């Protein structure tokens, strides 16, 4: 809404440093190494493609409030982490054990701290069992 | 300085070991200047060329001493990197596998040799040919294809073998007398080797026409079946190089569906309206209007990782999409299978309602 | 003592019969006393050699008699083990068998020659050298391999043969004068074999450059259609042991599917709650709060089994998971059949209750 | 309930001989070996990490009881007896005559006595044919 | 008599014209003696056993002449029973086949001969072995399999001939005056052409070192792309073997799909309690309480029609059960369809009804 | 006159470059007449048949040098054709390519040579044979398969040059002294290669005991390892061959899908009833009642795009129809939620309705 | 019912010449001569095994009567006319056209005179196109 | 109707000059040149053939009035349109780019001038974000 317009217009400005309207790519590598990481060119560029509907090499406002209003039901994310969970699930068991969680979570991609893992097992063990059934998390991810 | 020791520590070791682009080049260069190594040594052994090919071959040797050295002690210096093996006590750890064992070997006899001696060279000359590999993959390769047709290599041996003993034999007699290249059974035996073979030296060869006419009906089937192994062995080679590849193939999946995982986690857990959610902005403040910011490089990263995750779910095979597509054939039982259960309540409310 | 004398007894059937770990070391070890006899032979063959080769065969000779002796006597004694020989009518009812009949034909030569005699020393080595087998698995693979790739082969042959003809003919007439090699067809016949087989001895080769041109124009497709079966035959060789892989892998389905639909139906004729199961529990009973015990070793014993031929269903081959997601995707047809028979019930019901 | 639960510390102590509430390897296999069946020290563990759950190689009484509570119907093994008894349908007829069930039910597998396969075509020739429907037959065991 | 004899002339054209069981054993008989008749004629072309071979030659020519006169004018005679060709005038239109032009011209020259002539004699067994295939099933495939993989093959010509001209034009170069083998450029090609070929006969070797360097680094290549035809050759076969098998398979599907129409058709148009059916019952009429068992009959047929069907949709392939189920799986989504309709309806209607 | 001149051109231009049906014909004449022109060369460098070699050549390199010309200058006229090469300054501009710079150093070496010059006409001859190739296809073709079995190829020229190091430096051991073929490891060397690549001169053999049994054993495993890569290239050009054709294939399905997209949208937007159609009224007002009969036109070209389209939807492939209907499985998956979605509405509304 | 339970007394007094109760393949060997279609002894037996059910090489009333009632919807032979007609379809445009009919009807299989062929064209061209649905042709014969 | 069947009748009359009752592939090639459209003999043979019925070369008027009143609907082209669409998916996303469809439209088959890409896009991007999602535009097309 207009609240949440304003807020996007923060968010612009914090990431539009130049204030023309278009956020380049220097001005996302600086924010991105400002936060701690450190983003390639190329994959910057993937990244500003993966969101540039214009072909600009930027991103005006429109676009902005459209990737913060694209929630993530409409991106249809349900088969790409069944098949992601199913690649991890060594069984096929239609479940996961938490250890491998532990493993996977922690050393594998962009690997996170302990702290997002506590998370993951306290919103996935809704049944208190460890071999979370990694269909209804992204079920429950999705609703 | 410190840290960039650590970093150029890591890349040498990486060059050595396990190599992907230019360290391919070193190696290359390195087994190139070995090789020649080995062909001076051949052209020293002819005598019209032996004096400047022994020349040459002094000072090229001594390069390749001193290259080696300088390699084993790079090597030695450098497994420090790996958390396996760290410091000197780390290095010393390592230099006792046997591939360091064989190199060192190779190293002592060269420098004892260069500070009869022919063969001595040559030997050591093989040795480190041998050496170039570093990683066993030729061998293990003929090795595993060799045990995966293990049955259809060995049956052709049998059947090789008995086609020449008997033709062998059969020559044997039918050129006992007349020929003189048939004197012997072990004679014979040298024919029908050098003949089911093709390579046909021609030292041997039957002259009587029943010697002739034995030789053709048996050489044809042992030709054939001693030609069966290369064809054999080709087969295996390509299938085993295709199951790695797509053992790699499903590695190179594996990591973006953890990326995925990861990305998708973080998103859904750095959602403004949701609470609780505390443990996830922590790490973002430890990397450290900002939250919202950070929402949209989490939502960002989310859509891309998503997109490499989806190019890394490419079919490469007709059993991989079979196998994709059976995922979803069972998640459409279980649709198919809740709406059986939908209806039957319909039904069961079928005669409440009436 | 009686007992362990019949496991033995079995045991050492399994051993010297149908071979699986350290049985095949035995066959293996036997292989090679034999094929050393064998090689021994062809050493005192030659006349240099002749005097030791002799003196160390005749020992090593001894020592195959007794090992093979031993071992048919305990294949006599052992052939009472399975159900089909019994007795000592049973193992001589075995004894009939033809490859008996082969194995105590070479016993009693080999003995007869021991207790002109290097022809029917290598007759008898050749013999058992085939009797190596036992099972006729080389000879029955090639069989089947040549039955398969009839066309193939049979195309191959012709073309050849016919390439043969007409290449040694034509070599012949460009070389009937001046070279002395080609003097009659039978020569270049001679001389077409063993250039279209690349054995190439040298004896004759044409001289006239006539008679080279057609030898080239010739020996390119000759060559080739000489070369095919070699290919051929290892195409074939790989895909019946293909198959061969893919019986023996749905034989070892077979089994676990037994096995779990045993254990299913045992766990559910195990219930506590439910009557009548007597049937189920008098087998427990035979084999031996005992109730309850038993069910939940029943129940456990379903999950192991399950997991067993869960894990017993693997693909192994992209016809087998098609085969196998065709029979849910029947599954899914009938159920959509009977949601649409109760949408059709719904309708009906539609105007009536409206 | 309380009473399956007194029936359950029963059967647990009938197990856990040494009392101390952790099913040992040992115990199950002398617990096997009484009951008149000679199960391998592999074949046992397999078992138990089959209905193990904790990670621990023995049993504490909850996994016991979870799985004595474990109904079949939970279990999903409906795709697993379908695929098993389509293994031995060799015609695909959807169904199997009553002398194949003889001949398989008591040569592959754990053999099964004679009044084994007597209750089994009892509970399966419900129409009386011997060309039993394996598929109705899952589906009355599901029941 | 009559029906016998024309019965007999159909066998007798089947046994002679495309043969299955035992008609192929007469065809290998006649083929055993035409090749028995071709070693004889090269055994007479050896002259130390020329008088025997001849001798027994002419009895051997005069049978095979007299049975190839009975067989042709059995064909002639038997040429009648197709529909294409009836009575004399259908047999000699037959005989003007250019396939029946080849065998009354060997015939023809057989007869003259028998009624410089060796020359002679050797292009007329020549010709008959080519005729001994009666349906160029060996040349056709050879011509598919060639312009199948006509890309491949023209590639390893081409690199093959650029090899072959640059390794002998360099040894040359390298053994222009050292060695007498290689005084003329020709002479090189032909070293070239023996060696890439693998035949090596010896007579032209290289002896300087800078040619025996040349010759095996352009030898390798050289031989590796010389061989190259030969496994395209093979793979070529063994696809087009199959692809004919599986055609052949698709019409043994197509026949009783037409039995499987025919007898439901049958079976629905016998009904007992519908009318109109005269159709039917004049057909089993015209063919001889009664109609109850001619509707057994039927549906028994149907019965019987339909299992062999069944059985005769074997998979055969992955595209073939991909295929077959696809057929299903449009006919599921036409089902899902209609069942959206339904429930459109549903929803129309649950506005209507509240 | 100038429209077909330009048509013409683009025809000749098409002839020369890019080829599909008699414009192959023309380049295999072409072709032929440079072969012929590299036979008679090799002719005239035979001595006895120099005289009349030479006079054929003169005259026939004629009119190849006036065909190759002539050839040149119509490729240059007709490189104008194309949109990237218009008038003279187009022509000169691809005249820059390298193929050309080729061809005209050929056609400048040759008018010089015409207008010690064996060499040089030998080496014009291999020039212009190479540049037959005008596409780099086969060279293309080779290195793709050579870099795709990469790792095949390395495994066996490793484990080939290890065993041909190791048997001929055995084979010199056990023949240096008895054995004057031998007297150097070089020429051991040279053996090992002519004898593990099967060409076997026969200049070279061993005949000591020790060195026949060590050829042998070490030949058996030298000629598979040799006989590798003439198998491994085989396959790998048949693989990218049925790789290229299946890209070819899909191309032919690219086009007709824009053929029905276009066909369909005019059908939609032809719709007599519909307004706002005159976008599309207009495109066949500027090509030329009326209306009907255009709109009968329009439907019918959607019906045989259709058809068109439909039959380039050919299986071709496993992996072909899997995707195809993967695509019909998702579209199933989107259905069947939409109906779970219209059942839980359906549910929704069973409370309520009560 | 009754009455047809005597139709098919008299269709089996009929069928088993002696009288015996069982049907021997000579028997109807005999039959079918008479009704003027020659079949040979092993397409009889598996015939009349694919009718067997007792494996005693004949058939009692009890399992003629079986067949007598077993109507073709039970048979579920929508799934093979379906792949049959679609074998004959050269175009897969789930149709046939009635030329095509003529010519396999008349020279496959069981050759159909051309009197069952204009029976089928009559009840298949309902909507007289000629290029008959074979899917509506399978869904009528069932219904 | 009437009207429309009196349209028809004017439609037939402009195609069959010849007044015969049967359109000639010679009277359709004229009146192709005559719209400015050069078809091809066998080209053209294909055409009537795919809309001939009778199999006499030419189209008597009830086929013509049957193709006209031959709705697309009826002719199924869903699938048809749809996998067309997914050949020029080069992503899979379900959608595709108003700049291919601009590319493709006027430079592949039957190249369409810009008018016609023009009303495409006008009646395509409905939403306005040219990633047209090409399931919408078939399934409006069909609607
Ligand atoms: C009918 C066969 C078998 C093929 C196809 C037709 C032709 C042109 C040759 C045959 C063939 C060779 O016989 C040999 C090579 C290797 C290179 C030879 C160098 C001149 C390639 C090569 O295609
Ligand atoms: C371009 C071809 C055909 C390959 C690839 C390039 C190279 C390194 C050699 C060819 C080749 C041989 O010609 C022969 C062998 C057998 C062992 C030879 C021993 C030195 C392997 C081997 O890869």
């Amino acid at each position: 809404t207009e609240e949440q317009i304003a807020e996007f217009k923060e968010a612009f400005s914090l990431f539009d440093k130049d204030g023309d309207g278009t956020i380049t790519t220097k001005e996302l590598g600086t924010v991105m190494r400002s936060l701690g990481q450190n983003p390639t060119e190329a994959e910057l560029q993937d990244m500003i493609n993966e969101v540039d509907a214009d072909g600009n090499g930027t991103i005006d406002f429109p676009e902005f409030l459209t990737m913060m209003a694209r929630k993530m039901k409409d991106t249809d994310s349900e088969e790409e982490i069944r098949e992601a969970f199913r690649v991890f699930d060594k069984d096929g068991n239609g479940y996961i054990s938490a250890a491998e969680l532990r493993h996977v979570m922690t050393n594998l991609g962009e690997k996170l701290t302990d702290e997002e893992v506590d998370e993951m097992i306290r919103e996935a063990d809704i049944d208190g069992d460890g071999q979370v059934n990694y269909e209804e998390f992204v079920q429950m991810m999705t609703a | 300085r410190n840290a960039f020791y650590r970093k150029l520590q890591n890349f040498l070791y990486n060059v050595l070991e396990r190599p992907r682009g230019w360290a391919f080049i070193y190696h290359a260069y390195v087994f190139l200047l070995v090789f020649s190594c080995l062909v001076l040594s051949v052209f020293s052994t002819i005598k019209e060329y032996e004096k400047s090919s022994e020349g040459a071959l002094y000072i090229l040797e001594i390069v390749t001493i001193v290259v080696f050295g300088v390699e084993y002690f790079v090597r030695i210096w450098a497994a420090g990197c790996c958390c396996r093996y760290r410091g000197w006590r780390g290095r010393l750890k390592f230099a006792r596998k046997p591939f360091c064992v064989i190199d060192i070997m190779v190293l002592i006899a060269s420098i004892a040799v260069l500070a009869s001696a022919l063969r001595s060279l040559r030997f050591l000359q093989i040795l480190r040919m041998i050496r170039m590999d570093r990683r066993g993959g030729t061998w293990k390769l003929l090795g595993s294809v060799v045990y995966a047709h293990s049955k259809e290599l060995v049956t052709a041996w049998y059947i090789g073998f008995l086609c020449l003993i008997l033709a062998s034999f059969l020559v044997y007699l039918a050129e006992k007398g007349e020929n003189d290249h048939f004197d012997t059974y072990a004679d014979a035996l040298w024919w029908g080797l050098i003949t089911l073979t093709t390579i046909g030296y021609g030292d041997k060869y039957p002259q009587t026409w029943n010697g002739r006419l034995l030789a053709a009906t048996f050489t044809l089937i042992g030709v054939s079946f001693f030609a069966l192994p290369a064809g054999i062995l080709g087969s295996g080679f390509a299938l085993k190089v295709q199951e790695q590849h797509r053992q790699k193939h499903f590695e190179k999946r594996r990591n973006p569906a953890a990326g995925l995982i990861q990305s998708a986690w973080r998103f859904y857990a750095t959602n403004l309206s949701r609470t609780d959610l505390h443990s996830t902005w922590q790490y973002y403040e430890r990397t450290v209007g900002l939250k919202v910011s950070i929402r949209a490089v989490c939502v960002m990263r989310f859509l891309v990782s998503k997109r490499k995750f989806k190019e890394s779910l490419r079919p490469y095979d007709v059993m991989d999409v079979i196998e994709q597509y059976s995922a979803g054939h069972l998640d459409m039982l279980s649709r198919i299978k809740s709406l059986q259960s939908r209806v039957d309540q319909i039904v069961g409310r079928g005669p409440a309602i009436t």
